[PDB]
């Protein structure tokens, strides 16, 4: 134990499921399988429920089964992981054949959860992977941990990630997520959207969010010169657009920053907290947005730095003309910053950080995988005795 | 953090040997003079004309500190004097390549005295010498100054047992060692 | 160990503590009050509060679930608080795990009425499988390895002091002081009050600021001075005088600077004035005349413990209880404050050599308590607490 | 190939049940729910490459 051909790493979320099989060795490759986060739940008269890829004969419903990050149908979302983990099966058995005594001969499964799963979806989820799946080895790996991991290890931080219809924030003490800071605002990239259709009437959604995702959208804090510009439909359609493109993401941007303040101020040892201030990680979608990242620092420097208010030190500079030491306040933080990404992940690099949080997986799988301590996962062994609870002998 | 630091230390390897292909394939010293001034800013700023940028931070008294007492004033300690000091609020070590008889324990003495008369954090600070002169120096640490206490180690285990069994809170001003006893 | 995971509920009389046996720390600390927003509806968890607080709208209004005995007296809303621990927290039925709750340590009295109300809520309407309750200050000594212990909690209701001797507690020595936490954030707010403008129905904005900036200022800007305050200033000065004269630093004019947002406005103290707080909790004569030095925390530790000398050899009650004194509680955090507990121990039991004990880690003694019934749910067998089943309510019923 | 035959041909032993139980000192008079372990006795493939990004 164990083969880096065989390491599984899933990563579910809301409207998609990053996958990989197998670790590279060289470097980390960013995750290539991109599957959307469904199922169809066909109904067979008698109650029972079926599960296929697709609409079979259009008798199947469509499930969705993570909605905002939280599982929503548990009996869904492992159907769903079954028939992942089936194709990748498939896939290797064919390409290879002689896959069952090497490939396929022992593959250990880390899933990367979110913080709003259930104890009791955690379980079920466990003895679906060792009962149903017949897998052996199981790492659940919480999003946020995955996070730091990726930052080159940090042991406080906060973890702040922005989904489509919501944001969590996630501080990490001690490599510990602090479950009871913990928290999301109903509010995320979409947010953006609603804030452009407010300012361009006369656009529509496709148009909207087109300029979204295209080169001449960024948040302000050369294209900032111009007062035109120019970007092109999905369909090939040129637009022009004023002001707009450096507007929208301001409502986004101060909910977080007061979320974010409310939930450091609650941090009980300041010691603690001066570490997590300065070591702020932002991840998802929307974080790719030029200028983003960067705004939302300003932000919260604008709201939360502890410093010497202006006025106060304009006039101790006129009195002193007749030098001037610095105030020190007794609060925190004094310092924020965001956390350093490492440089050294060439192909991560090439292609943004927004989804940095499975390199944090790439990453703690092959450490704990290539290595005979089984101290952080989920074994045959430990699963006979315990059964799912077995899971909780082995949280971080 | 082992392992990033291992996984960076691959990749600027492997990044190295292939810009090294790159750049030679299609398809004297005073780097030390340069650099090494950059690199005097590396120090100071960094770390906390040679005449000039390494000196950077000016300064000269040619009276002595207070606390100095029973002594005569000559004129090379004074440009000795604030030329260490100038290496000390530059944030520089250095070396005295002197004569002899010029005096390194004032230069010790005036040193600390002057910066500490100022600061007054004066302490901890630690001062090793050949034990062939030992109470020497706490000779001129008695007559040439007081008020800054000494700490020395001699004889056997049990004097020093007294010693750092009372000062094992660790306040002093200044420790008066020698070689073998750190 | 046993094949069980309970659900480990706290109500203390500010924070709500709850989450699994399974875990080191709780899924969620929320406040044991909630905003009625008005068709009513209620509002809980800190965020929400806070969220709804600082909207500043007309009718929101904060209510509490628990009084100053640490005990509920809201029993529908703590309903209502349960499901949404629950529902939104926990995220499990709450027919399926076994209960652990706390109750703080009584005199016996209020006990079989508040066990009726639990046994009503509990079953009645909750239906869960059946739950233990813990005594607080017991779990916290026992969480610590100690069976006997004088056990010192300075919580938001004020200080509750509690002798436990081998393994049971003396309640006519169980003492409640009226100063804690709370009052400081009353006094805070009443000496602040011209430097930020300032100076029920307005339950809202109160409970608003005591949760924002109030809290802040307690955690960063008070100190408990070691020794009598008044003492301290003479001789400081005494001492001062000789400085000043024998030429030709007080401590107490060291400076303090605290950020006050809502204003962008710097408010500074002098060391004497962040000292002045907490000696309020051992001094309570300076602030009403019509408080007795007795009401003060160092004459009441004191009384508890000569109350335990009474039984049913004090000599020997006093140097076993000194010596297993437990310090707990959020407000017992504000530095310097073990050391003045202890000073104003010592001083009135001179014979006696005093150890302490404490959890120094910041977080574990704001919940401490919730800690301590962690540690109990996790106890090897079933026979170490009491565990009241939906049987034991049945017959409670007869007659 | 059948994919239930695919899951058991990979990675090569019990089961457990989320039910009531019933401890004893003999037993308790309550119930609550947890993982047993059971006595003795107690569809479709999607093809990646659509999924694979280009
Ligand atoms: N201004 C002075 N007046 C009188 N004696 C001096 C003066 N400056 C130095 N000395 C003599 O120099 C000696 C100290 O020099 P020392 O510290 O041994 O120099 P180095 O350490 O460079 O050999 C003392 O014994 C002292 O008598
Ligand atoms: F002053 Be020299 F070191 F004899
Ligand atoms: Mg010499």
């Amino acid at each position: 134990p164990f083969r880096q051909d065989s390491i599984l790493i899933i990563y579910p979320r809301s409207q998609t499921t990053l996958v990989q099989f197998g670790l590279n060795e060289e470097t980390f490759t960013v995750p290539e399988l991109e599957i959307p986060t469904q199922i169809y739940r066909t109904t067979r008269q008698d109650g029972s429920y079926t599960y296929h890829s697709t609409n079979k004969d259009n008798k199947a419903e469509l499930i969705k089964p993570i909605q905002n990050g939280e599982i929503i149908d548990i009996s869904a979302f492992t159907q769903f992981l079954r028939l992942i983990f089936v194709s990748i099966l498939s896939d290797r058995a064919n390409k290879n054949q002689d896959a069952f005594e090497a490939e396929l001969s022992n593959i250990p499964l880390l899933l990367i959860t979110h913080h709003s799963w259930s104890q009791s979806d955690l379980e079920i989820i466990t003895q679906y992977v060792f009962e149903s799946l017949e897998i052996n080895n199981l790492i659940q790996l919480p999003a946020s941990l995955a996070a730091t991991y990726s930052m080159i290890s940090l042991q406080n931080c906060c973890i702040i990630d922005v989904g489509t219809h919501h944001t969590d924030i996630i501080p990490i003490v001690d490599y510990a997520q602090l479950d009871h800071l913990v928290s999301s605002i109903p509010m995320g990239g979409q947010s953006i959207n609603d804030s452009l259709k407010k300012l361009l009437p006369q656009w529509d959604d496709d148009q909207i969010e087109s300029l979204k995702k295209s080169p001449i959208f960024e948040v302000l804090s050369k294209n900032s010169d111009l007062e035109f510009n120019t970007f092109w439909d999905e369909k090939g359609n040129e637009i022009k657009v004023g002001k707009q493109r450096f507007q929208g993401c301001n409502n986004l941007i101060k909910n977080i920053s007061n979320r974010v303040g409310l939930t450091l101020d609650n941090i009980d040892d300041i010691n603690k907290a001066k570490a997590v201030w300065e070591n702020i990680i932002i991840v998802g979608g929307t974080t790719s947005i030029s200028g983003f990242k960067e705004a939302l620092l300003g932000q919260l420097l604008k709201d939360h730095l502890i410093i010497e208010p202006e006025e106060e030190k304009s006039k101790r500079e006129e009195e002193a003309k007749s030098f001037v030491p610095t105030i020190e306040y007794v609060q925190c933080p004094t310092v924020i910053k965001l956390a350093k990404y490492p440089d050294y992940f060439p192909e991560w690099k090439k292609s943004g950080y927004s989804e940095i949080i499975f390199l944090g997986a790439q990453i703690v799988s092959k450490q704990i995988f290539t290595h005979p301590k089984d101290t952080f996962y989920i074994t045959r062994e430990k699963y006979n005795m315990k059964g799912p609870a077995a899971l909780w002998d082995v949280q971080f | 953090i082992a392992t990033h630091t291992n996984l960076e230390r691959d990749e600027q390897k492997r990044a190295e040997k292939k810009a090294k292909e790159r750049l030679q394939a299609l398809k004297l010293l005073d780097q030390t003079k340069d650099t090494r001034i950059t690199h005097l800013l590396r120090q100071t700023n960094a770390f906390l004309d040679y005449y000039n940028v390494a000196h950077r931070i000016k300064e000269d008294i040619k009276k002595q500190p207070s606390i100095l007492v029973g002594g005569t004033l000559k004129d090379y300690q004074i440009k000795g004097l604030q030329w260490m000091v100038s290496l000390f609020n530059n944030h520089l070590n250095g070396i005295l390549a002197d004569e002899m008889g010029l005096g390194k324990t004032i230069q010790t003495i005036s040193l600390l005295t002057y910066l500490y008369e100022m600061k007054n954090i004066r302490g901890p600070y630690l001062v090793i010498v050949p034990l062939s002169t030992l109470s020497n120096w706490s000779s001129e640490f008695a007559k040439w100054a007081p008020t800054l206490r000494t700490i020395s180690f001699k004889g056997s285990p049990n004097e020093r047992k007294a010693k750092q069994a009372k000062i094992r809170a660790g306040e002093f001003d200044v420790v008066l060692t020698t070689f073998e006893y750190i | 160990t046993l094949n069980r995971k309970c659900v480990v509920i706290h109500n203390g009389s500010h924070r709500t503590v709850a989450g699994f046996s399974n875990v080191e720390l709780p899924q969620c600390i929320i406040p044991s009050s909630y905003i009625k927003r008005t068709e009513a509806e209620f509002i809980f968890g800190t965020y929400n509060m806070i969220d709804a607080a600082a909207e500043k709208r007309n009718g929101d209004e904060v209510y509490t679930l628990v009084d100053s005995q640490g005990l509920p007296y809201n029993w529908d809303a703590l309903e209502m608080q349960w499901r949404y621990l629950y529902d939104t927290q926990l995220k499990v039925s709450p027919e399926e795990l076994p209960l652990v709750i706390t109750m703080p340590a009584t005199n016996g009295k209020p006990d079989m009425a508040i066990l009726e109300r639990y046994y009503e809520l509990a079953f009645d309407k909750l239906n869960v499988p059946v739950f233990q309750i813990v005594i607080e200050p017991l779990a916290i000594a026992l969480s610590m390895g100690k069976s006997s212990a004088f056990v010192i909690d300075i919580g938001a209701s004020g200080c509750n002091v509690t002798p436990i001797i081998d393994g049971i507690v003396v309640k006519n020595a169980v003492v409640r002081s009226k100063f804690g936490g709370d009052f400081l954030d009353f006094q805070v707010h009443e000496r602040l009050a011209p430097l930020i403008k300032e100076e029920q129905k307005r339950s809202t904005d109160v409970w608003y600021e005591a949760s924002t900036w109030i809290q802040q200022f307690k955690s960063t800007m008070l100190q408990v001075s070691e020794k009598d305050l008044f003492e301290l200033e003479r001789y400081y000065k005494e001492q001062a005088d000789i400085y000043a004269k024998q030429q030709e630093n007080n401590p107490l004019v060291q400076k303090k600077n605290f950020l006050f947002k809502p204003l962008n406005k710097t408010l500074t103290l002098d060391l004497k004035e962040c000292y002045q707080f907490a000696e309020y909790l051992f001094k309570p004569q300076l602030i009403s005349d019509k408080f007795s030095p007795e009401d003060g925390l160092g004459p009441l530790m004191a009384k508890s413990v000569k109350k335990a000398g009474a039984s049913i050899s004090p000599e020997q009650v006093y140097s076993l209880l000194l010596t297993n004194v437990i310090i707990t509680g959020s407000t017992s955090l504000i530095e310097g404050m073990e050391q003045r507990i202890i000073k104003e121990l010592s001083i009135r039991f001179p014979q006696y050599k005093l150890t302490t004990f404490a959890n120094q880690v910041m977080m574990d003694r704001k919940i401490q308590g919730w800690l301590g019934a962690l540690t109990m749910a996790n106890l090897p067998s079933w026979s170490l607490g009491k565990w009241y089943s939906k049987e034991d309510y049945e017959t409670l019923k007869r007659d | 190939m059948d994919p239930q035959t695919l899951i058991t041909k990979a990675n090569k032993k019990e089961s457990w049940r989320y039910d009531w139980y019933q401890p004893s000192k003999e037993k308790y008079p309550f119930r609550y729910k947890t993982w047993l372990r059971n006595q003795e006795d107690e569809e479709d493939i999607l093809d990646l490459k659509e999924f694979d990004r280009r």
